């Protein structure tokens, strides 16, 4: 059981390393495309289609 | 598998981070967006129209609060009696019963037991007549006691309710004089503009709402400061000072308030008032009239309030009810409801 | 302008009006001026209510003598904030950040809101790792949890403070992480002694130190303990780093909180507590967790008021903790160190599954035998041992030199003995009480077990006295 | 991998969908605000206990409705309150989401899921102040609910529909009751029979976050999850939410209740739920009572408690079994709110700290426990098994308490009975093998093993009968009883 | 003319009415809850009149969903209830619905649930006993035929199985009326009497009536009125025998505290409302058999915390014949009855009315039992041998005899799945008399545990070995 512990907490940490890399590097992905969003529901509250 | 499981609970907390992340910062970008293109005159003159569209689409709706029963059946009777006797009066005369009906309710501010006997409640009203008789029969005129007389022989549920009727009286009357002179609408605006102006100059309404401080000497603040101006109508001069000299407590914008509502109130129509981020045009302005008097039956009297927090939109309200039609609520509204 | 005006003063309690529109929100941080020659200072509200027509009931963290209707109060539009980082490690701050030490110090560094919610139910995760520390009776008894929360309670002068030290040493100085201490309402010049002594020990540098104590206002001392665990967990979210929170003493806030309360106008509770008591310890309390791969290891004293364990501040401390060490005069005054109730202390990982099954099993048979001793306390302060029936003797025999091992003499116990003090590792405990329990020393005389550390102290101890 | 098109697509639904409608609506300003409560002026038409709707989207609660104002407990977050903000009606009393969507997860007192693993599908919403049903719509409590406990089973058996009081001091093994009560339905949960499944309602009140925490734990390793929803207010969750949550947990059972379902509740524990409505009874400026309290404490746990009820059958033949928890103190069950939940509940399983000390676990105190249902909520032979067992245990500890032939015997008889009923945590027993026990026990098969051997003659000898002569077991899993030939084998 | 509703503070509403239209005091008045999901119409007692028109009353309902402003109706009268012989066989509540059969009753002649006492010059002592058939009950605390018994004690010591009991035992052969009032008590237990009452074939000639724990304060104030005037309709009109079962009656009282400081009084001692033996005593006086007319009511009272120095049962005792006090030492020691015989009186108890016979039977058994609970603490100290012998015999004795005040009552068959006895007064008069000569010393005391006579005690001794 303490090896079984002591894996687990290694693919733990290993685990969060490569999760914190994904979440950086998706968040830049999606910089471009929260654009669209912010524009659409400008759009929706105006209630005509605001293209910027 | 408590790992595996402590795994998926880590990219679960990941992912409500970034769904936070980014709904903020979409939202704050929207935000943004719309502050940017609302600058536009013309997309206000939009959205007030479509906002009037709405209302036109909306459902219309068939549907003196401090007064209890007692003091508003009073009042009632009160306003039916000024309403017969001071009708034949002309301008002077209905001057004078208004400065003798300030001069008596300030009478009344005065001493209390007075007040206290003549507002207290009971069946029969000959010994009230003949106290007021023995009292002011001589400084005063036959209207002013006879309406003073009417007044007391009811009863009301709070002494001060007494005062207040008459101070409400004598204003109905510097209204009348006003309808004598047909200047009724330019009257209303100045004490429109007097309520909003006195709303932005707080320290000045505190100032006024001081009671413990002279009357005369408030008075002739206000004279020198904003009740006497080049531009300003007599009888809103004078019945905006009358109202501060009888100003009890009250704060003297909320009674500027007041004074408004009575004055729409006694031509039959009920004040809106629109807060709105840009002045309306006229037709804007009738449009936005015609649609509030179908909803609400009753013609109606609106009142721009310019705010330009609103962001476009309109943002109506009358009585306890409001259409709350402002981009800025809306914008609200999303940024409050995303996941 | 817009800024407010006093209107009332009812001792720490100032009542301040605005302009519409500018009515602070709240928790928001206000500023006055006393500008009475010996008492000139500037005096930090803080918004508590609104009143309506534009006024604000506000706690003022400084006394408000010489404060006077009508000065000029000044919104600052944001809450109480106290500086952040790896700077404060090794400094002296009070519930407003202000550096004591080095006046001035920590001005640009990052600031941090006192108020903030504590983590999200999802973030969560219960922790279960031993903490060993080294002491028979906390070891064996009621063992603490590394990540979790662990609460001393004890009347007054019973050994709280003393075993707040004992765990600085025994956990923080060979400790890699982050150290965090709140003085709250406590002694100052105990806050001087534990200044020196961690600057003495050279675990000063890993620690960052707030004291708001008792010769503060009742708004400092129930905001300083916010302003210790803002560090704490700036420390636990923005650097991953394994925190020890030590707060001395949780009552005290609690106390301030009743008092700012009565002076608040609000209706009294049970014993005069404050209504909001349970909800404002909820809060501090929740702030006060390990979150999922985040670790802080709390450890706080509570204040027992007139020995009344029934109080209803620690009646309501009690539910927030993972481990509980109740101390008792009654075993103090036994001169049994620590003072700790074996039969009231408990841990929420003394269970089989976690501890292991000899190790819950000794403990079991530790517990029963001093319940029994307990239950028996009535016939023997009458007849004493001698109407026993041979089982009960034995018995008794056995849970006296067992409540008299559990005692051991402490490090921080040094400075009131000069006796150095002892560790004993968990199996050594283990052992030694399954040889108590089983009667393999009924032999040797009560007193060899008095204030020793292990098994050899033991033997060495009969040896001197005069027994095996 | 995090699928940035997912996470897009999850905010394109909100934004997409993101509506607003302009219509007439009562005003309401706050007057003033402090301490989570609220003081509303305007709002003419507002219902008493109804919904309010502050900026920000903070939810209220109106308790107090004068003619100046309209006092008003906030929901949630209440620092974001401030004088002179817009308050709006709802129209709506106060009401949660209920549905079988809600099984295996955890929501807080509004229904909304905290436990962040998506929305609830909720099939409709029900007010949280229904009447609980009538004298004429309910039925005699008939149906055991095995607890797998053998002394609560044999003791103090609870049926489907009685109302058990845990009541005990801190650390006595309560909420180690509960879970394991909610655990045992595991079996019944398998067998897919409604009739048989039990649907279980853990509510937390005023609880370390971390404590629901491994209370879930708990109930995810034993699959007590699958049939099981969380009710979570947690310590540091305003009064509002504290006060409610009962009520939450009330209403989602009761849904399931008027179904056919069977349904059991925990309230962990009502003692938090009255000092929360005691705080915002005195912040609301109401006359306090003994201990502070209001006067309407013991109306607020009776009107909670009486809708766990046995339905009728033209009612549909559903129940809510309920289980509140009461944390004593100095182990004095005359405070108040202890005698009046005693004086609510269909009897009380009494956990005492010295009877836990001295290895008696679970610590049930049996002089002093009952079960108000009896026999009623047991099958024959537990009955024919247990009826004299409970007070022969209470004749026992008299005759001790007190201490010829006679006398000795009954006090190896006694002793023998009570090692027999000090049963492990996460240990449940089958109904079939705790009428085996009790077989042993009370019909003199314990009276040649010494009594330190007991327990271990009691587990090896199930083991056995487990093994060989499992049939025995199924007699009584299948007939309800103990038959001669079964008996005599 | 109608009313409007003015405040709302959970079970009280202020209501405004116009000058010369505000109601009497106890009036009921209608008020409308239009909400769809708790639509209904509240019926309001008017409490207090506030003046300026304003009159404070309790609603019977709960008020959630009510509205400030709407219609209130004034119905000219108190709540008024249905009365006649067809009220018996059907369910009621605290209103006069039906509940087994709604809209039954609303043709009968309706009487105001408000009424004044019997004129003193009408009462007269009642001194005839009721024998029951429990060993206890008829020996020490004796019943009186159209006399006030009551049963005491704390919470869930045997009550209301008691009061089962007693319906089994008097109303099955009982001739008149019988009427229930279930007073604040439990929903289910209400649901098992109507079955159970259904079943023995004596619901026909009982009448129902129901305000349970969940109702609003109101309702548990009232149901006690509306049944009582059931009662007193049957005495007063038709002239005949009446059985009132009231369970329980301190939920009456405890109602009226509910309610107590919202109505506006400043409260008493326990907190109690200062006019709670006020009203007590007028709703007991009203419960009373007059010349020629017999009520023989039965009530449980609630003994708060098992503390009878309570202010409620302390008022309560001066308004009962026979008191039958069960106490929680006699029910955690297995004893059922849970009587406590030193705590229990009645005052048909005297030579002149039982006979010397069972005076001195009854006397003797409390001079034992006396004697017994004074050598508790010494034999619990210092063992029974130490006693002298004649205080030895008499401990065995006094154990034997407690023992045997216990019984099997049938209605106990559902807990002890045991049938039931019946002990006729001769037959326990020579028992105790026996026992108290020590003519069954030689018996072991376990013989005398739940049975019925001799017959009994002899065939459980041959079980047990002895002989009697
Ligand atoms: N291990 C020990 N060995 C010897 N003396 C001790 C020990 N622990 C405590 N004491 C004595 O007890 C006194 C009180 O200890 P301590 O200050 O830790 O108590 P406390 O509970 O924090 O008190 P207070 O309520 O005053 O803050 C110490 O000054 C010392 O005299
Ligand atoms: N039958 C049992 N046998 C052994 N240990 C038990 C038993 N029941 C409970 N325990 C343990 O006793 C401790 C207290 O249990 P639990 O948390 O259920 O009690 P509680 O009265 O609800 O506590 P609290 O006051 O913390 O809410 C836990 O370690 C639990 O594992
Ligand atoms: N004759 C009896 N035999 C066995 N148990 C009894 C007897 N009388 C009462 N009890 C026990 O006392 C408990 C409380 O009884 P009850 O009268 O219903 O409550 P209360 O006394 O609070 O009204 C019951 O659950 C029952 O088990
Ligand atoms: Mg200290
Ligand atoms: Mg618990
Ligand atoms: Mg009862």
């Amino acid at each position: 059981r303490a090896q079984a512990s002591g894996e687990v907490a290694q693919t733990l940490t290993q685990a969060d390393q490569q999760l914190s890399a994904q979440g950086d590097q998706v968040r830049s992905g999606l910089e471009s495309s929260v654009d669209g969003l912010s524009a659409k529901l400008a759009s929706r509250i105006l209630g005509v289609d605001v293209n910027s | 598998a408590q790992g595996a499981q402590q795994i998926q609970l880590m990219r679960q907390q990941l992912i409500r981070q970034l769904r936070t992340g980014l709904g903020a910062e979409a939202v704050n970008k929207a935000a943004e967006i719309v502050r940017a293109h609302v600058a536009d005159p013309q997309a206000q003159s939009a959205t007030v129209d479509r906002f009037l569209s709405e209302l036109e689409q909306m459902a219309p709706s068939s549907v003196t609060s401090r007064l209890r029963a007692a003091s508003r059946q009073s009042l009632a009777a009160l306003v039916e009696k000024f309403d017969s006797v001071a009708g034949g009066l002309d301008a002077d005369g209905l001057t004078n019963l208004a400065d003798e009906l300030a001069s008596v309710a300030k009478l009344l501010l005065s001493e209390t037991a007075l007040n206290k006997h003549l507002a207290e409640p009971t069946d029969d009203s000959a010994p009230k007549v003949r106290l007021l008789e023995r009292l002011l029969s001589d400084k005063v005129s036959a209207t002013t006691l006879d309406l003073l007389r009417t007044a007391v022989s009811n009863r009301w549920s709070t002494e001060s309710n007494l005062i207040d009727a008459v101070e409400h009286t004598a204003r109905l009357a510097l209204l009348k004089r006003a309808e004598i002179a047909g200047e009724v609408d330019e009257v209303e605006e100045q004490l429109f503009r007097f309520g909003r102006v006195l709303d932005a100059e707080p320290r000045l309404s505190a100032l006024l709402s001081d009671y413990t401080t002279p009357a005369e000497g408030r008075v002739a603040l206000l004279d020198k400061a904003l009740t006497g101006r080049p531009g300003v109508n007599q009888t809103a001069a004078a019945l905006l000072s009358q109202t501060v000299g009888l100003l009890r407590g009250e704060r003297a914008d909320e009674a500027v308030i007041d004074l408004a509502e009575l004055a729409v109130s006694r031509r039959g129509e009920v004040v809106a008032h629109v807060s709105a981020a840009a002045e309306l045009s006229d037709a804007q302005r009738t449009r936005l009239t015609e649609v509030l008097s179908r909803i609400y039956g009753r013609p109606v009297s609106v009142q721009l309030h310019v705010d330009p927090e609103l962001l476009g939109g309109l943002s109506i309200t009358v009585g306890d009810e409001v259409i709350d039609g402002s981009i800025a609520s809306r914008l609200a509204a999303a940024q409050t409801g995303l996941p | 302008k817009t800024a407010g005006r006093v209107v009332r003063i009812t001792g720490p309690v100032v009542d301040v009006e605005f302009p519409r529109g500018s009515v602070p929100e709240l928790f928001n941080a206000l500023h006055a001026e006393i500008t009475f020659g010996a008492l000139a200072k500037t005096l930090t509200l803080e918004v508590a209510q609104h009143l309506g027509d534009s006024l604000v009931r506000c706690i003022s963290m400084q006394p408000t003598d010489g404060l006077v209707r009508g000065v000029e109060v000044t919104d600052t539009g944001a809450s109480i904030s106290v500086p952040v980082g790896d700077g404060v490690k090794g400094h002296v701050f009070n519930a407003l950040g202000d550096c004591l030490d080095d006046p001035g110090y920590g001005k640009d560094f990052e600031h941090w809101s006192i108020h903030r919610k504590p983590p999200a139910f999802s973030d969560l995760e219960p922790r279960t790792e031993m903490l060993e520390t080294g002491l028979k009776v906390v070891d064996l008894l009621t063992p603490y949890v590394r990540g979790g929360k662990i609460a001393l309670f004890g009347g007054a002068g019973v050994g709280k403070t003393v075993l707040i030290q004992e765990m600085i040493n025994r956990i923080a100085r060979n400790f890699g992480g982050t150290s965090v201490f709140a003085g709250v309402g406590e002694r100052t010049r105990e806050g001087n002694d534990l200044w020196v002594e961690l600057a003495d020990a050279n675990v000063l540098k890993d620690t960052a130190l707030v004291f708001g104590q008792m010769d503060e206002p009742p708004g400092t001392r129930m905001r300083v303990a916010l302003s210790a665990l803002t560090m704490a967990e700036f420390f636990r979210d923005e650097q991953g780093q394994d925190v020890l929170l030590f707060i001395d003493n949780i009552f005290r806030f609690t106390q301030a909180g009743s008092e700012v309360s009565t002076l608040l106008g609000r209706m009294p509770s049970a014993v005069g507590y404050q209504p909001t008591l349970a909800d404002e310890m909820g809060e501090l309390q929740e702030r006060i967790t390990s979150t999922r791969g985040r670790s802080i290891t709390s450890m706080q004293a509570v204040y027992v008021p007139a020995d009344d364990y029934t109080d209803p501040a620690p009646a309501t401390t009690f539910a927030h903790l993972d481990a509980t060490t109740e101390l008792s005069r009654a075993v103090f005054s036994k001169g049994i160190f620590p003072a700790v109730d074996p039969l009231a202390s408990s841990s929420t990982i003394l269970d089989p599954a976690i501890v292991g099954d000899e190790h819950y099993r000794v403990a079991q048979e530790v517990i029963r035998i001093l319940q029994r001793y307990k239950d028996l306390q009535d016939i023997i302060a009458i007849l004493g041992i001698d109407e026993l029936s041979e089982e009960d003797k034995q018995l008794v025999n056995r849970a006296r030199r067992i409540e008299r091992f559990l005692s051991q003499n402490m490090m921080a116990a040094e400075q009131f003995t000069g006796q150095p003090g002892s560790t004993v590792p968990l199996k050594e405990t283990i052992e030694a009480f399954d040889k108590l329990t089983k009667g393999e020393f009924d032999h040797l005389p009560e007193q060899a077990f008095f204030l020793i550390g292990g098994l050899d102290d033991l033997a060495k101890k009969a040896e001197s006295l005069g027994a095996k | 991998t995090i699928s940035a098109a997912d996470i897009e697509g999850a905010i394109e639904d909100y934004v997409s969908s993101f509506s607003a409608d302009t219509e007439r609506e009562e005003i309401g300003t706050v007057i003033d605000a402090g301490d989570g409560i609220a003081h509303v002026e305007g709002l003419p038409s507002v219902m008493t206990q109804e919904l309010l709707e502050f900026p920000g989207g903070v939810l209220g609660v109106a308790l107090n409705l004068d003619e100046h104002s309209v006092g008003a407990v906030i929901l949630g977050e209440f620092e974001k309150i401030e004088e002179g903000q817009q308050v709006k009606r709802t129209g709506e009393v106060l009401s949660v989401p209920v549905g079988d969507a809600f099984l295996g997860r955890v929501v807080n007192p509004l229904g909304q899921p905290i436990d962040g693993q998506g929305d609830i599908a909720a099939e409709t919403r029900r007010a949280l102040e229904l009447q609980a049903p009538s004298v004429v719509q309910r039925q005699s409590v008939s149906e055991p609910l095995q607890t797998g406990i053998k002394a609560i089973d044999a003791m103090t058996p609870i049926g489907r529909g009685q109302r058990q009081l845990i009541i005990g001091d801190r650390k006595t093994g309560k909420t180690a009751v509960c879970v394991d009560t909610i655990l045992n339905q595991r079996e019944a949960w398998l067998t897919g029979d409604p009739k048989q499944q039990v649907r279980c309602v853990y509510v937390a009140i005023g609880q370390k976050g971390t404590t629901i925490a491994s209370v879930k734990r708990a109930l995810e390793e034993g699959g007590a999850m699958e049939y099981t929803t969380i009710v979570a207010a947690p310590a540091s969750d305003a009064a509002g939410f504290k006060w409610l949550a009962p009520y939450t947990g009330s209403a989602i059972g009761q849904h399931w209740m008027y179904n056919g379902k069977h349904v059991l509740i925990v309230f962990d524990d009502l003692s938090k739920q009255a000092d929360a409505y005691r705080a915002i009874s005195l912040l609301l400026r109401r006359p306090p009572g003994r201990e502070a309290f209001p006067g309407d404490v013991f109306y607020l746990h009776s009107r909670l408690l009486e809708r766990c009820a046995k339905l009728s059958d033209e009612l549909g033949g559903g129940s809510m079994t309920g289980l509140p928890i009461i944390e004593t103190k100095a182990n004095d069950i005359s405070a108040f709110i202890p005698t009046n939940v005693i004086s609510i509940t269909d009897g009380q399983c009494f956990l005492e700290s010295d009877l836990f000390n001295q290895g008696v676990r679970p610590a049930i105190n049996v002089g002093v426990s009952v079960s108000r249902v009896g026999g009623a909520a047991q099958i024959k032979a537990m009955k024919e098994v247990a009826g004299s067992l409970r007070l022969d245990l209470s004749q026992y500890r008299e005759l001790e308490a007190f201490a010829d032939a006679a006398s000795k015997a009954q006090l190896d008889r006694g002793a023998r009975l009570v090692e027999l009923l000090k049963q492990p945590q996460y240990s449940p027993l089958a109904v079939e093998e705790q009428v085996v026990a009790i077989f042993l026990g009370t019909q003199g098969h314990l009276d040649s093993v010494p009594v330190e051997d007991v327990q271990r003659f009691e587990s090896e000898l199930l083991e056995h009968v487990k093994a060989s002569h499992s049939d025995i077991f199924d007699g009584i899993r299948e007939t309800k009883k103990l038959s001669e030939e079964a008996e005599e084998k």
